[PDB]
């Protein structure tokens, strides 16, 4: 089943990065004919330029040079009922930092009814020079060592105490 | 008077008259062995040949005065008549009456009536009969009228004590006659309703067939005892119906309505102008292929309308509108359906989808406390009534048999003999028994997709086995004389079977009974040396048609009656109003238009499925007529079924069978041969050994002591339990939405790392504390060891090396077992587990028998429906092609060539081999998935032929027979032995309860007493004049009874709330409720003024006081709720408070208070079971949500019910705990190959591939689950309820009279003036002679005074309390209260006299007298 | 379909003759699909002349042989399709037929009345 996950927000310079855009239908059993368009406002500017449009299983790329090459479809294949609209950058550069817009245009087909829907997803992408470990993993590892050591110490302390008491009471008689 | 034979003559009549005249001028029971209808006692010898069938004088002296005369049959039965001329016309000497009464008392007369009754029963089963049927029914009514005339003329009708109309059965007969004649002459419009009555001629079987009338009396008594339970059931259903109608009023009218509307149309106009499924599909959202619109909800945990639709409350309820909570009546119907668990899972799913998932709680409570508690209550009451009845009959039979005993106070013959030896040989029989097993195991290798050579192999093998068995049959017949041969039952059994085999080998073209050879292994029960389980089952089936043959017959009779009634009432309607229940305007699968289908419907109702067929009936024939007929079948039929089941259960599994056990003198060939061959094998073992041998530091002890302290302490244990709970929760957090929960993902990883470390530390500590011996000769420690081992393994591999690539990604799924570490930790679960383990050995012993029985049935099924379940369907529609377009499989393949999306597919669960035959039988036995298999069966044609509609119609017989022998008998045996095992465990441990801990027993003893305590304290009267009167008021019985009315009035006030009622009725019903609130508060205030402080002493007066407060705040709060805040969901749940005013109704009932008390006694045990069930469900949920989270969603698996989260999975699991719809969940798991599942489907947001299921895992999952659930919930709830119920209905014995102890003391002072509490033994002989009755002991006292074993203190002196105890124990006997009364009597004495030094006993009066003699 | 009519109806010349016809069809009468034809023949082997028909609405064909004396006198929703012949004349003697279809009920109903005109 479809699950809306959010994309990561930090790409390593020079490497490859996949931008996630997932939009599930409310009821999975229906039919649709989805198509998508992406726009991108580069950090330092205020306007969104269209970069790509993916309709009818053919991706037509805009005439932009920032994304000339360097980007390939990585969404749903050969369906026309497109639920994952993700794109993938190859050779990320600094110019690819800013806001992204994932316009999803869906046309649900019903009994006698045709509903033209639309959704928007905003993603913020920051290009760093080398990967940064997420604070969550760090503090978790740290606390997971702290707990181990404190348990061991508590146990050993209580053990030495009890053992002294036992050695005492042994030869008391 | 063995020669008391005197023709009732005119002289005798005159004598009787003068006797009566002399008695009436001056102004006991008859011997029950003399009464008419009995059999003539042998005490009188034979009849004089001139007296039989002739007016004789009455024998019983009780009638010797009254005007009677009895006549005796040539079968020695009694017929007591009246002497008055019938209708003042025919004296007992009128030749007419003479010859009539002669005819009446005759065996042939009865056999004739039985014959004609059965013939009429057969003729009633014709939907449309010809006219010569009119002639023969004229004959029938003629016969009935004639025999009724002989009765009325012989016996008498106007005058007497033994007359025609003086017996209800003749009432029935006369009713039949008059109905027949009146309808035959004058007729009305609804002639069918008239003719429906003539089925009572079938009821006349009860009257004519012997023994039945006693059975009907027994049933009516059983019902009479079912009085309080019905009231309790109605009351509970009513309470839950009020609750539901409060919560779910109008929810099932939710629908997804399209948003954009053209032509300036509104919802109102639309709903006013569209009345066809097509139009509703145009405007509302219908799931493809469904009949009702999809239900939606407003919350976040309810259904979801697709984009472009919105949820609105409009239209009609689902299921033609018969499923709702809109009015009280419909809510009551729905709850009754929930109680009997009839397709309740659909109601469950609908309600959860329209209201939200958090209302699962409602259904949890209802099912257990309603469905499970009431069935068992009904079970318990029926069982106790029956057990009492039977034991009464049997003790009376002992009394009668006691009374009876007191009344007694050439060369061919040469080789015949040589053959006898060979054919009896203790080895040939064993060989034949192994040959039988080989033959069945040979036949069991028969599967559908079978090469031809396999077929010839099987054919020649079957021929070989037929040869073997026929040869042995011939040998027996030639050694043993034919008569002696046909004497034994097994001989004729094997004879018939081998003869049928030969006959079909006779090319006679039967091809239907060759399967029946498979019935031959039942001979293995012979050599089973009364296998502790097998002979049990055979004697079950024997008792069914043998001892209890008069019950099965009644069941068959009533089923026939109901089938015919249903047909007569509803057949023509089913035919006419047909397009209302079927679009193609043809008859549905379950109709009532001919006898066979109506019978099948009735049978289906007894199995427990009555709601769908009932909905179809209510449309065609109206609601009221249909409801009444179904409810009578459901109530009466299930009553009789319960009776039959429990009868056998108790009769064949209780002290009865183990009592009067006789030894079998047959040296079984089994034991002989096994001893001989055991000696042979030990001999050859010994000679093989022979041939082989002839040819050829205190510190460490301190360490262990210390580790022992820490592991034993209590902080340590509690800490470990905390860690266990945390680890199990961590498991519960990992669903399919774990990707978006990032931080939690990483946290749970490191948390798993630390848990593993902790548990390894614990294990090491235990090792150093206990040691390897003590630790590894334990059972739980092995469990913890295994768990930590798999955890450590995966941890290691996950990090250093292979790092989760191989089957490690499958070993990782065994984390779901980590909660198993809780069983050992909690005592409440350890006791239940222990009991179940103790019961295990008897379970896997009836299991073998069950598998053998089902193996037979599955082989037969495989031979009947091997590869005949294939069909050529239109995948888009899902419909079978007409078998005139696509006749066979090649044609379907040609259509696949040309057209698209057609498929020659096959049922997932079929009979293609014995493996799936077992699965198929499991669905039939549980009635969950059975209908599809049954439809597939009655349509089969041949191996590669398109199925046709009801081509092989009578294959329904196959499933009917199985359900009876499998689904009904196997359940009997299982519940039978299991329940006995529990009774054997209790006795082992002292008769204590085997489901309670040691801390719960204390609680149990207290609440047992604190419940049932008769004596109370009267409340003093207040002093004041203005308070006196109020007190006189509130105490009267008048006052209490009146309040019981205002409670029922309040109940009916809640019952008239319906969906969409006028604003007026809302305001009125509001103001009425206010008045009721005023009145009960007033009652409370009056009680608190009459009883100044003693009001809070009574347990009930407190419960009223709470209800008063709660009801009031329910009024104010709800008012405040809606006005300055808004929350309808809360609004409703707070109005549930007013229900507490109805609960007070159980304060006056006495049966109900007793039945509920049995429940309160049972919570401690049911709570333990509830725990163990929950842990099992949790473990299954983790397995499910990690195996089945990506299945197709094809059926039973929906957007809301699936294994994607912990919420959803637990919801599904709770559903199938009652096995409801487990076939639906399994179905989408059994498809593992395209074009069913796509093994490379990508899911957005995850990395898992493919939505296929694993059939092997899939099957094991559900089959194991529904088994475990049956063993726990069904069989322990029955055990727990059964024990408490008995002790609940038990009273207490405390008959002591205070004046008797006073006289005991007042006489004691005459012998002990110094009040030393001691008396001399020489004076003991006169002390007992001065007491008044019942304490009086008549002289000689010395003979009884010694046998009481009175202890004696120093000085040949005796204490007072020992005399009181020895005197009290004789008048009361050896009762259970006697030692408890002795316990309190000594304790109060020890607290009053601390000088123990003077009470030491030296000897007893028996031992002292033994010293003297 | 059960259709209830009098097999023979005897009416005085000049009086009004109600030709009663009711039909026991379980399905509700949908005026958009219900069909009624009331025909008239002189003899069993003679030609039938349709004189009234309920196709969507009551259609009186105004046959010359009846002048304007035919009226509908029923209520289809109440399963009554009777007609009225005012001021009966001797030439009205003959056979009258009530044909009935009540979709989706499969079977067509037919009632036949022999009207006789008395002096
Ligand atoms: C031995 C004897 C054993 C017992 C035998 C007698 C037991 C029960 C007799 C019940 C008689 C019921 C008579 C009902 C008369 C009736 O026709 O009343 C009509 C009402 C309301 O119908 P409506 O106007 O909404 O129709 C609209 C149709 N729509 C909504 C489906 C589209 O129907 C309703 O309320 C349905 C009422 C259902 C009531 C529950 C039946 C009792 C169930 C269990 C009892 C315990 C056993
Ligand atoms: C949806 C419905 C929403 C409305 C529901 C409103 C009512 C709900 C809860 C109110 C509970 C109030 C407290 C009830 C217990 C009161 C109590 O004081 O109970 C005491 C008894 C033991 O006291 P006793 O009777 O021996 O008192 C000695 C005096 N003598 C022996 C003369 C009788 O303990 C027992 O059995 C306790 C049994 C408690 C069972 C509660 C079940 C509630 C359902
Ligand atoms: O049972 C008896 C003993 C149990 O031990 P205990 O503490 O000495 O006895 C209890 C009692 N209070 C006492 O003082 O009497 O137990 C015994 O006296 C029976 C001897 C058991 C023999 C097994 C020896 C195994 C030793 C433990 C294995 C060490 C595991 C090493 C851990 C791995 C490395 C860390
Ligand atoms: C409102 C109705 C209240 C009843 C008024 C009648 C009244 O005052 O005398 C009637 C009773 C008298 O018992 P008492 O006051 O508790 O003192 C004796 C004490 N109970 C004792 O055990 O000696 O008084 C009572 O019954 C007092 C208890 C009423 C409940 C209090 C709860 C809400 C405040
Ligand atoms: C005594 C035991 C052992 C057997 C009892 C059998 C009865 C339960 C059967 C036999 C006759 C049947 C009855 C035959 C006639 C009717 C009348 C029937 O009502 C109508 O026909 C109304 C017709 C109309 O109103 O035009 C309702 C079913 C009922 C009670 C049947 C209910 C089931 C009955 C009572
Ligand atoms: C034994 C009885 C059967 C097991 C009972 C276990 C305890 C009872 C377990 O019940 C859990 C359900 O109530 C969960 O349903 P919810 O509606 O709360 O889920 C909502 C999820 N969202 C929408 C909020 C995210
Ligand atoms: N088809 C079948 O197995 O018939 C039996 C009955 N009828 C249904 N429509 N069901 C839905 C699913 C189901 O399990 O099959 C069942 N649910 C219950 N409680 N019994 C079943
Ligand atoms: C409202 O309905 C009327 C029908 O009488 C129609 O003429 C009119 O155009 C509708 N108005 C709109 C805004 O659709
Ligand atoms: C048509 O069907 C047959 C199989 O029945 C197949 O062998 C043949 O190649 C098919 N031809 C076409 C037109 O697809």
């Amino acid at each position: 089943g479809c699950v809306e996950v959010d994309s990561e927000t930090e790409a390593v310079y020079g490497m490859t990065f996949k931008i996630l855009c997932i939009s599930c239908k409310r009821r999975s059993e229906t039919n649709a004919e989805t198509f998508t368009e992406w726009t991108f406002r580069q950090k330092g500017t205020e306007e969104f330029v269209k970069i790509l449009r993916y309709e009818n299983e053919v991706l037509q790329l805009e005439e932009d040079e920032r994304f000339e090459g360097r980007v390939v479809w990585n969404g749903s294949r050969g369906t026309k009922d497109l639920q994952d609209l993700s794109i993938f950058i190859t050779n990320v550069t600094y110019n690819h930092s800013g806001d992204y817009e994932c316009h999803v245009y869906r046309l649900l087909f019903f009994e006698n009814y045709e509903h033209n829907t639309s959704v928007v997803k905003k993603i913020h992408i920051e290009v760093v020079d080398k990967a940064n470990r997420d604070m969550a993993s760090i503090v978790s590892e740290i606390m997971m060592y702290v707990l181990i050591v404190v348990l061991t110490i508590w146990l050993v302390a209580e053990m030495i105490y009890c053992y002294k008491k036992i050695a005492a009471a042994t030869e008391t008689a | 008077g063995p020669q008391s034979f005197v023709h009732f003559t005119k002289q005798s009549l005159a004598l009787i008259e003068q006797r009566i005249a002399e008695r009436k001028s001056k102004e006991p029971k008859p011997s029950s062995d003399l009464e008419a209808g009995k059999q003539l006692p042998f005490i009188y010898g034979d009849i004089p040949p001139g007296m039989v069938s002739e007016p004789l004088e009455d024998l019983d002296p009780y009638y010797a005065d009254k005007k009677t005369f009895i006549v005796l049959n040539k079968g020695k039965t009694i017929f007591r008549f009246n002497a008055t001329p019938a209708l003042y016309m025919l004296s007992p000497f009128s030749p007419l009456r003479r010859i009539s009464i002669k005819i009446l008392v005759h065996s042939l007369f009865s056999m004739l009536i039985m014959c004609t009754i059965l013939t009429n029963c057969i003729f009633m089963t014709m939907n449309n009969p010809p006219d010569w049927t009119k002639n023969v029914e004229y004959t029938f009514t003629g016969i009935y009228t004639f025999e009724s005339l002989v009765k009325i003329l012989a016996r008498g009708f106007c005058v007497g004590e033994f007359t025609f109309l003086r017996d209800p059965w003749n009432w029935l007969d006369f009713v039949v006659i008059v109905f027949a004649y009146l309808t035959e002459f004058v007729n009305l419009g609804n002639v069918s309703a008239l003719r429906t009555f003539r089925v009572l001629r079938a009821l006349k079987t009860i009257s004519v067939i012997p023994g039945l009338k006693t059975i009907v009396g027994a049933l009516i008594q059983s019902v009479k005892k079912l009085s309080d339970v019905m009231i309790l059931t109605v009351f509970c259903l009513s309470v839950f119906a009020l609750i539901g109608l409060q919560l779910f009023m109008g929810n099932l009218k939710h629908k997804c309505f399209r948003n954009s509307l053209e032509n300036n149309e509104t919802l109102e106009s639309i709903m006013n102008t569209l009345e066809s499924e097509e139009d509703f599909r145009k405007y509302f959202y219908y799931l493809e292929g469904s009949k009702d619109a999809l239900l939606c909800g407003f919350s976040t945990d309810s259904g979801q309308c697709p984009e472009g639709y919105t949820c609105v409350k409009i239209g009609r309820n689902p299921d033609y509108g018969y499923t709702s909570f809109d009015t009280f009546s419909w809510a009551f119907l729905a709850l009754f359906r929930l109680m009997t668990q009839d397709y309740w899972e659909n109601l469950y799913q609908q309600t959860l989808r329209a209201a939200g998932k958090t209302y699962m709680i409602f259904f949890v409570v209802v099912i257990f406390l309603g469905s499970f508690y009431l069935i068992n209550l009904i079970l318990a009451v029926v069982a106790m009534a029956y057990k009492e009845q039977n034991q009464a009959n049997i003790e009376e039979a002992k009394q009668k048999e006691l009374e009876f005993q007191q009344m007694l106070d050439p060369y061919w013959i040469k080789f015949k003999k040589c053959i006898y030896f060979i054919v009896m040989d203790p080895f040939v029989d064993l060989a034949i028994t192994i040959c039988i097993v080989l033959n069945t195991l040979f036949m069991a290798m028969e599967h559908h997709p079978m090469t031809e050579e396999f077929k010839n192999v099987l054919a020649i093998g079957n021929l070989v086995f037929t040869g073997i068995f026929a040869a042995e049959m011939v040998l027996k017949l030639i050694a043993m004389d034919p008569y002696e041969y046909f004497q034994v039952g097994w001989n004729i059994f094997d004879s018939l079977i081998v003869t049928l085999s030969l006959v079909e080998l006779f090319l006679a073209d039967v091809e239907g009974l060759s399967v029946l050879r498979s019935f031959r292994l039942l001979r293995v029960f012979k050599l089973a040396k009364s296998w502790p389980t097998l002979n049990m089952l055979i004697k079950i089936i024997g008792n069914s048609v043998g001892a209890l043959g008069n019950l099965t017959l009644v069941l068959a009779i009533i089923v026939f009656i109901f089938a015919v009634v249903g047909m007569q009432l509803f057949g023509k309607s089913y035919k006419e109003c047909v397009c209302k229940i079927n679009d193609d305007c043809t008859l549905p699968r379950w109709h009532m238009n001919d006898f066979f289908h109506s019978f099948l419907i009735v049978f289906r109702v007894l199995c427990g499925e009555w709601i769908e067929t009932m909905w179809d009936c209510m449309e065609v024939a109206g609601q009221a007529m249909c409801l009444i007929v179904y409810m009578m079948v459901m109530v009466i039929g299930n009553l009789v079924v319960l009776n039959l089941f429990l009868a056998l259960l108790l009769s064949s599994f209780s002290s009865d069978n183990l009592t009067a056990i006789e030894e079998d003198p047959d040296a079984n060939n089994l034991q002989i041969a096994v001893t001989r061959i055991k000696k042979g094998i030990n001999y050859v073992k010994q000679t093989l050994r022979e041939f082989i041998l002839k040819a050829f530091g205190k510190i460490w002890w301190n360490i262990r002591k210390t580790c022992y302290k820490i592991v034993e302490h209590s902080w340590f244990e509690s800490f470990i339990v905390l860690m266990i709970l945390l680890s199990s929760g961590a498991l519960a957090f990992e669903d399919i939405y774990i990707e978006r929960k990032k931080t939690i993902k990483i946290i749970l990883e490191y948390a798993d790392k630390i848990f593993t470390y902790i548990f390894i530390l614990e294990m090491l500590l235990k090792w150093i504390a206990y040691g390897y011996k003590t630790y590894f000769t334990n059972a739980w420690c092995w469990l913890d060891f295994l768990i930590v081992d798999v955890s450590l393994v995966t941890l290691v591999a996950n990090t250093l090396g292979y790092s989760d690539l191989g089957p490690i990604k499958s070993l990782r799924t065994l984390r779901a077992l980590r909660p198993l570490r809780a069983l050992s930790r909690f005592e409440g679960m350890r006791v239940v587990v222990n009991a179940l383990i103790g019961a295990i050995p008897s379970i896997m012993n009836v299991l073998l028998v069950c598998l053998i029985f089902w193996l037979i049935f599955s082989i037969m099924g495989v031979n009947l429906f091997a590869g005949k379940f294939y069909e050529c369907i239109n995948t888009t529609d899902g419909s079978r092609f007409p078998a005139s377009q696509v006749p066979n499989r090649s044609e379907c393949f040609a259509l696949m060539n040309v057209s698209q999306n057609v498929r020659w597919k096959n049922l997932k669960v079929n009979f293609d081999n014995v493996g799936l035959g077992y699965l198929s039988l499991l669905q039939v036995a549980t009635f969950k998935g059975w209908t599809i298999i049954m439809y597939a069966a009655v349509d089969s044609v041949n191996v590669d032929k398109q199925p046709k509609y009801e081509y092989s119609l009578y294959m329904y017989i196959y499933f009917v027979v199985f359900i009876i022998f499998g689904s009904f008998f196997t359940l009997n045996l299982f519940i039978g032995v299991i329940i006995d095992n529990f009774n054997q465990q209790k006795k082992k441990l002292g008769g204590q309860d085997i489901f309670m801990t040691e801390e719960q027993k204390k609680y149990y003893n207290a609440m047992k007493k604190l419940g049932s305590k008769k004596p109370q304290k009267p409340i003093p009267r207040p002093g004041n004049k203005i308070q006196g009167c109020i007190f006189d008021l509130v105490t009267n019985q008048a006052f209490d009874i009146s309040i019981m009315v205002l409670i029922c009035l309040n109940m009916v006030t809640m019952m008239v709330e319906k969906e969409g009622q006028s604003q007026h009725m809302t305001e009125v019903l509001y103001w009425i409720n206010v008045v009721f609130i005023i009145l009960f508060t007033g009652e409370c205030v009056l009680k608190l003024i009459s009883l100044r402080h003693y009001y809070f002493t009574v347990g009930w007066n407190i419960f009223d006081f709470v209800v008063v407060i709660i009801s009031i705040v329910g009024m104010f709060l709800a008012d405040l709720i809606e006005t300055y805040f808004v929350s309808p969901t809360l609004f409703r749940v707070i109005r549930l408070a007013r229900i507490g005013r109805i609960l007070r109704l159980v304060k006056g009932a006495k049966g109900i208070r007793t039945l509920l008390f049995a429940l309160m006694m049972s919570l401690p045990a049911l709570f333990n079971i509830g725990l163990l069930l929950f842990l099992v469900m949790f473990i299954y949920a983790i397995f499910g949500m990690s195996n089945f989270a990506y299945v197709k969603k094809e059926d039973g698996i929906n957007d809301m019910f699936n294994f994607e989260t912990f919420g959803n999975s637990m919801i599904c699991l709770f559903q199938i705990t009652t096995s409801a719809g487990w076939d639906g969940l399994l179905a989408p798991i059994l498809n593992s190959k395209p074009p069913d599942c796509d093994p490379k489907k990508v899911h957005p947001g995850s990395s898992v591939e493919g939505d296929c299921g694993n059939p092997s895992v899939g099957i094991f999952y559900f089959v194991s689950y529904i088994i475990i659930s049956f063993l726990v919930v069904v069989n322990m709830y029955i055990a727990v309820i059964l024990e408490n119920f008995s002790v609940a209905t038990e009273e207490s014995t405390e008959p002591l009279s205070e004046d008797d102890f006073e006289m005991f003391y007042e006489v004691w002072e005459k012998f002990d003036p110094d009040a030393t509490q001691f008396i001399e033994f020489s004076k003991l002989s006169d002390f007992a002679a001065a007491l008044d009755p019942p304490l009086l002991i008549a002289k000689p006292n010395k003979v009884q005074l010694i046998a009481m074993d009175l202890p004696m203190v120093s000085g040949d002196r005796i204490h007072c309390l020992d005399i009181l105890f020895a005197f009290t124990k004789r008048v009361l006997g050896e009762s259970g209260e006697m030692d408890s009364l002795r316990s309190q009597m000594e304790e109060r004495f020890m607290s009053a006299n601390p000088s123990k030094v003077s009470y030491e006993p030296i000897t007893t009066t028996l031992k002292r007298k033994q010293e003297d003699v | 379909m059960e259709v209830t009519v009098p097999a023979t109806l005897n009416v005085l010349n000049g009086s009004d003759a109600r030709l009663p016809c009711t039909f026991n069809s379980c399905y509700t009468v949908n005026h958009k699909q219900f069909s009624l034809n009331w025909t008239y023949q002189e003899c069993n082997n003679c030609s039938e002349e349709m004189f009234l028909q309920f196709r969507m609405k009551i259609i009186n064909l105004k046959l010359e042989r009846f002048q304007d004396r035919v009226e509908f006198s029923g209520n289809p929703s109440k399963y009554d399709v009777s007609v009225m012949l005012r001021n009966v004349q001797p030439e009205d003697e003959g056979i009258y037929n009530c044909y009935i279809m009540n979709p989706p009920d499969r079977h067509r109903g037919h009632g036949k009345i022999h009207l006789q005109v008395l002096m």
